[PDB]
């Protein structure tokens, strides 16, 4: 469970994120792709080299979903409904890649904001990735 | 593990700016921060009941050192990593018991680590040289399960 | 989430385990020592040894905390609240070491009721006890 | 792996007992029903809409015939796994891109058939040697990430 000091400590840093929210989101993916080969074989229809348009737009789809997460943190099952049917069902998601994006996000994170990513600020993003993940897989039927 | 000469280089090269003296004891601090359960392994290390108290702690700078020269030692016999990690393997698995998912965890909380530190310079090439590190590392620590 | 099939059949499979509930646990245990030898040093207070009145005594706890659990099964995280406290703060109980109970749990389960571990049952069963797992992972602060 | 002389002959004898036209199939079906993103690599198998669907699967029965075969393999070289699964895991892990975790789950899988088969006679020491089998299986087919 997200505890307060978790809500407001992941609402602060996301809102450092600001107009670099679709850049961040494409930078985790990369950084997932090149880390994480297997995780590569879900995207056939993009190329995932540097500076894809298809990356970048995705980035930002991404990003925005976390957006949604961040402004409806009490609420996340249902807001998050959608995204969960098509992970599970449709994409047929691996749980195991959620952790690998996770990572991935963190280390964008805190490549990018130096000064908000203090340990006690790592916990609650690292519990507010993981409760994301928890809900996107939580469909599989 | 096998790095690419591109990837040796990346690697090789920014482990040379690391502060030795700190960046240890800042993995091994979110470590126990993040992941709580790891506490469990450090009754003696005394106040860890709040993140600046972890980060503060002198035991855990002192032995999050000690964790690095491992790392350290590792990058210098990346073709021979389980002679390496031996004697560790056998007291983290043999002696500790420390499930060794909880390896692969430090290994990924040391690289959001160098991210912190090194911001930009650490590419997602450079990133993805380095966890083939920390995956060799685990894998090695590991081997008195398998 | 747990369907409705999914709690029928674990109402069903559990139904069936009747006063070996006790029983069943202290085998899940058993076969949890035995297997992942790693998840004894949480228990050194405990013989492990088979026979021992303590595991007896602590499998009858398990199964009614399971029994507790299905009685509960749309209020979990509410009828487990306690139980949560106690793994996640003051046991500290790793993550991974749930997943390892649970396919003790069951394979016990299957050893002993093989009408009823259908393939259907399984996996309403693998995803109920994941449920409790979250739930009695959710307090780690 | 390293079994004991005990362990070994528990194992040896239960598998001598297995329906080797059958089981690998009940533990591949399973597999799919229980963790239904394994679907993703067999979309070439027709219907496995239910879990019905999937056990009566002719291919389904078919494919698991060929992994069970590979254990049987596996059992017969327990000291050299790696290079018994050479093939098998540059398959798995180099062209199929398979994320080691699910070798975990086919091998706990399989122990839950084997449970389910023998009842009784699958005591709780007879699934910890299986145990050391199925995670030496496992690590030898992901060597090629490793
Ligand atoms: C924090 C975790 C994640 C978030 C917030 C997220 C969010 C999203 C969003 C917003 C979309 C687009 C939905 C739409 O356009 O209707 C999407 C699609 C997709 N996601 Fe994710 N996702 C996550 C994790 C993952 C992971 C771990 C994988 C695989 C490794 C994955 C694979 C895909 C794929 C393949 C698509 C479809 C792309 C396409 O066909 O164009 N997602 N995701
Ligand atoms: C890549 C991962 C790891 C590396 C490289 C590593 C390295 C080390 C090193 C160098 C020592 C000092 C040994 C000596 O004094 O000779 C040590 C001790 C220790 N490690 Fe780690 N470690 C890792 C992961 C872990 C984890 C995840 C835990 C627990 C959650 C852990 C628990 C301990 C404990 C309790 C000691 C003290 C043992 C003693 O002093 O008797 N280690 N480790
Ligand atoms: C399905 C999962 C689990 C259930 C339902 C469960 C249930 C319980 C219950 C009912 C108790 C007794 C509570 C009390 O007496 O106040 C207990 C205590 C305990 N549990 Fe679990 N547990 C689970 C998983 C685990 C795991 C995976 C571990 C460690 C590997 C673990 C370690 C312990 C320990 C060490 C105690 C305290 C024993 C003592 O001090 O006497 N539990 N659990
Ligand atoms: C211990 C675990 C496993 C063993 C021993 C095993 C064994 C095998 C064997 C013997 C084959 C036939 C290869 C041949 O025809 O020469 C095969 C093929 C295949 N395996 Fe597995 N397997 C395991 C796990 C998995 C998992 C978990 C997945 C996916 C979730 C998977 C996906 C596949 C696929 C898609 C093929 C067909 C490849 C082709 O025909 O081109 N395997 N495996």
């Amino acid at each position: 469970v997200l505890s307060p000091a978790d809500k407001t400590n992941v609402k602060a840093a996301w809102g450092k994120v600001g107009a670099h929210a679709g850049e961040y989101g494409a930078e985790a993916l990369e950084r997932m792709f090149l880390s994480f080969p297997t995780t590569k074989t879900y995207f056939p229809h993009f190329d995932l080299s540097h500076g894809s348009a298809q990356v970048k737009g995705h980035g930002k789809k991404v990003a925005d979903a976390l957006t949604n997460a961040v402004a409806h943190v009490d609420d996340m099952p249902n807001a998050l409904s959608a995204l969960s049917d098509l992970h599970a069902h449709k994409l047929r998601v691996d749980p195991v890649n959620f952790k690998l994006l996770s990572h991935c996000l963190l280390v964008t994170l805190a490549a990018h904001l130096p000064a908000e990513f203090t340990p006690a600020v790592h916990a609650s993003l690292d519990k507010f990735l993981a409760s994301v993940s928890t809900v996107l897989t939580s469909k599989y039927r | 593990v096998h790095l690419t000469p591109k990837e040796k280089s990346a690697v090789t090269a920014l482990w040379g700016k690391v502060n030795v003296d700190e960046v240890g004891g800042e993995a091994l601090g979110r470590l126990l921060v993040v992941y709580p359960w790891t506490q469990r392994f450090f009754e003696s290390f005394g106040d860890l009941s709040t993140p600046d108290a972890v980060m503060g702690n002198p035991k855990v700078k002192a032995h999050g050192k000690k964790v690095l020269g491992a790392f350290s030692d590792g990058l210098a016999h990346l073709d021979n990593l389980k002679g390496t990690f031996a004697t560790l393997s056998e007291l983290h698995c043999d002696k500790l018991h420390v499930d060794p998912e909880n390896f692969r965890l430090l290994g990924n909380v040391l690289v959001c680590v160098l991210a912190h530190h090194f911001g930009k310079e650490f590419t997602p090439p450079v990133q993805a040289a380095y966890q083939k590190v920390v995956a060799g590392v685990a894998n090695a620590l590991a081997h008195k399960y398998h």
